[PDB]
C-alpha cells in the first residue's frame, strides 16, 4: 500500500479503493 | 476516526480495511 497522510477526499478514495463494494465509514454515492 | 490515524497520522491498508463497512 502506501504511507501517506490521507484526509477525506484522499482517504475516502483510499477506502473506496481499499473497500470498494463493501463501502466504508464516510458517505457512499447514493 | 479513520481521519485521525490516517490524516493526523499515517494509516495502513489494514487500518483502512477496518473501516470497510
Amino acid at each position: 500500500f502506501v504511507n501517506q497522510h490521507l484526509c477525506g477526499s484522499d482517504l475516502v478514495e483510499a477506502l473506496y479503493l481499499v473497500c470498494g463494494e463493501r463501502g466504508f465509514f464516510y458517505t457512499k454515492p447514493t | 476516526g479513520i481521519v485521525e490515524q490516517c490524516c493526523t497520522s499515517i494509516c495502513s491498508l489494514y487500518q483502512l480495511e477496518n473501516y470497510c463497512n
